[PDB]
C-alpha cells in the first residue's frame, strides 16, 4: 500500500545514587515514536509512426 | 555516649516565683516533658509540662520562691516513649529519620562523611 510505519524507540531510562541507606528514592519512564516510508512512481512513453513498425 | 533513658537525675535549676524554670546547658530535653519534678519552694506533685530550650521549661503550678537549687526529676513508665531502658540515640538525633528530615538534609549521626574515617561503636 501507498505508506508504512515503523516504530522505533526514542528515550530511555536513567539511574541514581540516594542521600545515605534511608533517602527516598527517584522515578523513570521510556518512550517510542514512529516514522515512515512511502511510495512515488517513474514511467516513460515512447511513440513511433505506424508505417515504421511494417 | 549519653543517648535516652527513662530512669531519673538530679539537676541543679532557678526558680521564678511563677510556673518557669530555667537552668544551665542541657539541664532539660525534649523526652522530660510528664516527668515529676521534686525541689524546695516547689509545691507537692509538680510536673513539667512543657520544655522550651536546653536551658528551660515550665512546670503544673507556680514556685512559691526564687532562688536556685538542686533538684529531683521522676523517672516515667515508657508509655511516652517505646524505649524501657537506654539507647545511644539522644532526642534530637532520634529525630533525623523523617521524610521531612530527609528532605531538609540533614546528616544522620552515623553517616560516613568522609572516605578516610573508620565506622565506631558508642558506648554508656
Amino acid at each position: 500500500r501507498n505508506q508504512v510505519r515503523f516504530p522505533v524507540l526514542s528515550a530511555l531510562p536513567v539511574a541514581y545514587w540516594v542521600n545515605g541507606d534511608t533517602g527516598l528514592k527517584q522515578t523513570t519512564e521510556i518512550n517510542w515514536t514512529n516514522k515512515y516510508l512511502n511510495i512515488e512512481e517513474i514511467a516513460t512513453i515512447v511513440p513511433v509512426p505506424d508505417n515504421v513498425l511494417a | 555516649a549519653t543517648g535516652r533513658t527513662t530512669e531519673g537525675r538530679t539537676v541543679t535549676v532557678t526558680t521564678a516565683s511563677n510556673t518557669t524554670i530555667t537552668g544551665a546547658a542541657g539541664t532539660f530535653v525534649a523526652s522530660d516533658v510528664g516527668r515529676t519534678i521534686t525541689r524546695a519552694g516547689i509545691p507537692a506533685g509538680t510536673t513539667i509540662t512543657a520544655v522550651a530550650s536546653g536551658t528551660s521549661a515550665t512546670i503544673s503550678a507556680a514556685a512559691t520562691t526564687s532562688a536556685t537549687s538542686a533538684a529531683t526529676l521522676g523517672s516515667l513508665n515508657g508509655q511516652s516513649q517505646g524505649l524501657v531502658g537506654w539507647s545511644p540515640e539522644t532526642d534530637t538525633e532520634a529525630g533525623a529519620y523523617s521524610v521531612a528530615a530527609t528532605n531538609a538534609g540533614t546528616v544522620t549521626p552515623d553517616r560516613l562523611t568522609n572516605a578516610f574515617t573508620p565506622v565506631s561503636q558508642r558506648g554508656r
